[PDB]
């Protein structure tokens, strides 16, 4: 059964996160190919292992930048939570190690790319292409929301596209393992809950939410709330008041006005029922569960493939250099990576 | 149309997290 299931996977990822991994590789293993993409975290380059031949997308923080951004506590969750997760939908942390100015994380790469910029280029899904990358969001919600985690940063951009046309999600720089509420401000502004953008302590309900945005901006090709800037975003969001387009299909708008819902005695993913309001849902009755876990359903779309270490599928980032001081920074504050 | 609102947008490209 579900129950049966989690309680297994629980018992894997207790043993993990009670005993992390710590050290598993060096910057002298991997050669450095490519940038695929940048941010405040720092950024992901495509890298090579020499001793396998296996390509990898190395996430590399500079440790005084994380400080400056008070995102110290932040970044050892999310290597803390993915040394310890194991779920088909998420991207697997490989390695992971510091050096005296960088903190590494060696991530499976997909060269598949973003599901970002297939969504952008491609206009929209249909309602199936789109609910078959829903179905695999909920599956990951149920797996991460019973270890306690929250994920805080569902989006187009994190979601990368593997060479069987399948989901794998990637970034948890906001990804906190809590029991009660939190109240941090954190994810991106067209995904924020209300009660995020209002100030009050929260929980996993807000990924509920962030799932009603990512199933409406892939149906709909843009997303519910959006505005030229992040304040006009949140007038929205908190306005009660949402538009749907006139292709969207009658079960699709009930199922979004359950999950965009701004009372959370009313949400769906936060009810009695839990994530089976969801499951259980009309506009997911021909969604087999155990197939799309078991990725025996045909996707609707697969990459295009020019090897492992192609990179057409990301665009161009000016190449910087990966500068190792003489000297140990920050080694009280990371002392844990 | 919604679609040409969002086009002609600053904000159809990646989406950063906010600080
Ligand atoms: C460049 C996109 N990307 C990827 C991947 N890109 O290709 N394979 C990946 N895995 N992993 C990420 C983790 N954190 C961030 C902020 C971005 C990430």
């Amino acid at each position: 059964s579900v129950k049966e299931f989690l309680a297994k996977a629980k018992e894997d990822f207790l043993k993990k996160w009670e005993n992390p991994a710590q050290n598993t590789a060096h910057l002298d293993q991997f050669e450095r190919i490519k940038t695929l993409g940048t941010g405040s975290y720092g950024r992901v380059m495509l890298v090579k292992h020499m001793e396998t031949g296996n390509h990898y997308a190395m996430k590399i923080l500079d440790k005084q930048k994380v400080v400056k951004l008070k995102q110290i506590e932040h970044t050892l969750n999310e290597k803390r939570i993915l040394q310890a997760v194991n779920f088909p939908f998420l991207v697997k942390l490989e390695f992971s190690f510091k050096d005296n100015s960088n903190l590494y994380m060696v991530l499976e790469y997909l060269p598949g790319g973003e599901m970002f910029s297939h969504l952008r280029r491609i206009g929209r899904f249909s309602e199936p292409h789109a609910r078959f990358y829903a179905a695999q969001i909920v599956l990951t919600f149920e797996y991460l929301h019973s270890l306690d985690l929250i994920y805080r940063d569902l989006k187009p951009e994190n979601l990368m596209i593997d060479q069987q046309g399948y989901i794998k999600v990637t970034d948890f720089g906001f990804a906190k393992r809590v029991k009660g509420r939190t109240w941090t401000l954190c994810g991106t502004p067209e995904y924020l809950a209300p009660e995020i953008i209002l100030s009050k302590g929260y929980n996993k309900a807000v990924d509920w939410w962030a799932l009603g945005v990512l199933i409406y901006e892939m149906a709909a090709g843009y997303p519910p709330f959006f505005a030229d800037q992040p304040i006009q975003i949140y007038e929205k969001i908190v306005s009660g008041k949402v538009r749907f387009p006139s292709h969207f299909s009658s079960d699709l708008k009930d199922l979004l006005r359950n999950l965009l819902q701004v009372d959370l005695t009313k949400r769906f993913g936060n009810l009695k029922n839990g994530v089976n309001d969801i499951k259980n849902h009309k506009w997911f009755a021909t969604t087999d569960w155990i197939a799309i876990y078991q990725r025996k359903v045909e996707a609707p779309f697969i990459p295009k493939f020019k090897g492992p270490g192609d990179t057409s599928n990301f665009d161009d980032y000016e190449e910087e250099e990966i500068r190792v001081s003489i000297n140990e920074k920050c080694g009280k504050e990371f002392s844990e990576f | 149309t919604t679609y040409a609102d969002f086009i002609a947008s600053g904000r159809t490209g990646r989406r950063n997290a906010i600080h």
